[PDB]
């Protein structure tokens, strides 16, 4: 059957316990210890895009020792706007966007403090007519 | 029931912190509103109307004090920001609008918080911080059927700032979607005579109170009249103010005399401990009824100023 | 960085020539010989979706030995609009949807027409209401 070989790991987290072989569709949850902060989705799923082989639907997220000073701007995604998470955005803190009637989104729609004050792993998505 | 010297004494300067001074701000506004809205500033005295408006402004400002860099509201600025405050700080600022002058950041980045913040996926509003004066929100207080209570009960302040707002905020509109969405699809399940007359309201405003709906909410009526939960039954002012908006919103004027006829009964410009919800609801029907009967014959009832 | 490793053969067609290693952002092109229909898409892109695994981003299309008689309806979907194909759909012919306003598309935009008349390799794309409570 078609499996998903070891997912990556995370420093100063913890991903949740899984059984092998790692099947596809199985769903690995990562988290970091209380004084560090997740960057990214915390949920990765082992798919397959080619039914041959098996791959995480994402990379990792990582954790970050939190920052209480961090802060980042208002992330604007023109096109688009914020259907989730508002200012001040601290460290850890995520946004999630949604582009407006007649525009379709490219890439990641939520988006991560990070504790160099800049926004998520991926950059802002973008919203096209 | 009312005449110029009851509706007087809700004209009060306010004062205190994040919840005071909008348990003080309540009355004020609320009457001037229902004058305003009901034309009888000629019985009350118009020359009064100045004095509140400065009133309004002062409360307003001093509520200031209390936004924060979120734009949501709490008693003191060190405590955790609340839910419902900041949805009442809403519904009161709404209906000030076009008395004093309002920023729009202010009540805008307050309801764009409620959404972005506050709202889960499947469209009910949470509170994570509770309200010290747990007497200010009315039928709320009971916590039975909360998530169905406090989402019509902050739906129904963004309805009031839906067409101020709606530019700025450009989740609104999915957001009560969801939030009607949610109400719609468990209204049937309600115990409480109180959440049948808040959902109630909330869903009459979209259209969505039909069918076996419409029918629980007014077979929910006790001796056709009032919304009132046994045992402290101290909601049922309230519960039936927001039932009368949804009849008034339903045009449904066969069945609305026998509940003015008792709310009109009750000594609702008491004022008092605990009254703001009361208080704020209450003037806001009578005022919407009065608002309405110049255009239906059917609403031909006294409920105005009397001698 | 990255690489892909050898992509999926297809039955009685080929794949364009490609150089050795497969790096990705690498795109190879299917084709079926004359007397067969390509199924399914004809490029894939090698790609990573972990930064780990270097994958192909579809699988191989299929060759179907022609039909000329195969003819597809047109194919609806409920909360999407066309955006790409023409009546009459013939073997191999697809067509390409998007989902309007306030859905969400559960599966491939593009499907093609089977020699029994049966559209794409997947099931027709699906558009789903944002609203969960639908
Ligand atoms: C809100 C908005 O921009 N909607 C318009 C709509 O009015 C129009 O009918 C359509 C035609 O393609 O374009 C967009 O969907
Ligand atoms: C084309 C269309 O259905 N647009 C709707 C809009 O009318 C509505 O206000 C909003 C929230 O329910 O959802 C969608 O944006
Ligand atoms: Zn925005
Ligand atoms: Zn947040």
């Amino acid at each position: 059957a078609i499996s998903c070989g070891s997912p990556p790991p995370i420093l100063n987290g913890r991903i949740s316990y899984y059984s092998t072989p790692i099947a596809v569709g199985t769903v690995i949850r990562y988290s970091c210890s209380g004084t560090f902060r997740l960057i990214g989705e915390k949920s990765l799923l082992c798919i397959t895009k080619d039914k041959v082989d098996g791959t995480w639907d994402k990379p990792a997220p990582k954790c970050e020792y939190f920052n209480k000073y961090s802060s980042c701007p208002e992330p604007i995604v023109p096109g688009g706007y914020k259907i989730r998470g508002s200012t001040p955005y601290r460290h850890g803190d995520s946004v999630t966007f949604a582009c407006k009637t007649n525009f379709s989104m490219n890439g990641n729609k939520s988006v991560w403090c990070q504790a160099n004050n800049m926004w998520g792993p991926t950059r802002l998505p973008t919203c096209v007519s | 029931m009312l005449d110029a010297e009851r509706l007087k004494h809700l004209i009060v300067t306010p004062s205190g912190a994040g919840e005071q001074n909008m348990i003080g701000m309540t009355p004020t506004v609320i009457a001037v509103h229902y004058l305003d809205e009901t034309e009888q500033w000629e019985k009350f005295g118009l020359e009064k109307r100045q004095g509140a408006l400065e009133l309004i402004k002062k409360g307003y400002t001093q509520q200031l004090a209390f936004r924060q860099p979120s734009s949501a509201f709490a008693a003191f600025v060190k405590r955790a920001p609340s839910t419902w405050l900041t949805a009442y700080v809403v519904k009161v600022f709404s209906l000030a609008v076009n008395l004093i002058a309002i920023d729009s950041q202010v009540l805008c980045g307050a309801v764009k918080w409620l959404i972005l913040e506050k709202q889960k996926p499947d469209g009910v509003f949470q509170e994570d911080a509770p309200v010290i004066h747990q007497e200010m929100i009315g039928g709320l207080r009971n916590n039975n059927e909360k998530d169905m209570a406090l989402t019509a009960f902050v739906l129904i302040s963004l309805q009031e700032a839906k067409d101020i707002c709606e530019e700025q905020v450009n989740s609104l509109p999915g957001s009560i979607t969801k939030a009607g969405d949610f109400l719609e699809a468990n209204y049937m399940n309600l115990q409480r005579s109180y959440t049948v007359a808040i959902a109630g309201y909330a869903l009459a405003q979209m259209g969505r109170l039909k069918g076996p709906l419409l029918n629980k909410f007014l077979t929910t009526a006790k001796d056709k009249n009032r919304w009132e939960d046994p045992g402290k039954q101290l909601y049922n002012v309230e519960a039936t103010s927001y039932a009368l908006l949804a009849l008034l919103q339903l045009k449904d004027f066969d069945f609305v005399p026998p509940v003015v006829r008792w709310l009109n009964e009750q000594r609702y410009y008491g004022g008092g401990y605990g009254s703001t919800q009361a208080t704020f609801m209450v003037f806001q029907a009578l005022a919407q009824y009065q608002k309405d009967a110049p255009s239906d014959h059917q609403e031909l009832n006294l409920d105005v100023s009397l001698q």
